[PDB]
């Protein structure tokens, strides 16, 4: 449908301002170069909206996280397949806009492992994959049923 | 294949907690 393309494309906007508002916020608590470089677009407030409101149950899981990627160990290779089978999996039951959150969160927390790793440049493939999946796996049409992104500047606590 | 569902569980776990947490504006 328009509506969910609409939604799709609006996506990217979304993960860049959120991964920049989330890493932000996680310094001011080694950086990231790449997530350190317009702000009142609907979108770039919906992403930082999502990075605020996800702070104090991101935190609880971070040692949890970090475990399992370093076992993961993602590649430029693989990344493509281990994060469309986790996504897969996470909507496998169904969605809600937490589990969108934790989409986005995810995308935030590989590229910030790849990149701590030594695969320096992946932010904008780890974009493409945020993007692809939640255009072709429905996300992005069930976010169109809820009358588009801008519904998550309600999202509130 | 263990350590995808592992996390896929995670993010299912802590999305919703997060969706729990929230309210409207
Ligand atoms: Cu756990």
């Amino acid at each position: 449908s328009a509506s969910e393309e609409q939604v799709a494309q609006d996506t990217e906007e979304v993960f860049r301002s959120y991964v920049f508002y989330r890493h932000q916020q996680e310094q001011e608590a080694p950086a990231d170069p790449e997530m350190v470089t317009q702000p009142s677009s609907t979108m770039g407030q919906v992403g930082r909206q999502l990075a605020i409101i996800g702070d104090d149950i991101n935190r609880r899981y971070d040692s949890e996280f970090q475990t399992m990627l370093q076992h993961l160990q993602p590649t430029a290779e693989n990344a493509y397949e281990y994060f469309t089978k986790i996504a897969t999996s996470l909507f496998e039951s169904g969605i809600n806009w937490g589990r969108v959150v934790a989409l986005l969160g995810f995308g935030y927390r590989l590229a910030l492992h790849v990149y701590q790793h030594g695969l320096t440049g992946f932010l904008g493939q780890v974009t493409r994959f945020v993007v692809d999946f939640m255009l072709h796996h429905s996300i992005a049409r069930w976010i169109a049923q809820r009358g588009g992104w801008v519904a998550a500047l309600n999202l509130c606590n | 294949e263990d350590i995808i569902r592992n996390i896929a569980r995670h993010l299912a776990q802590m999305g919703d907690s997060m969706d729990r947490s929230w309210g409207g504006c």
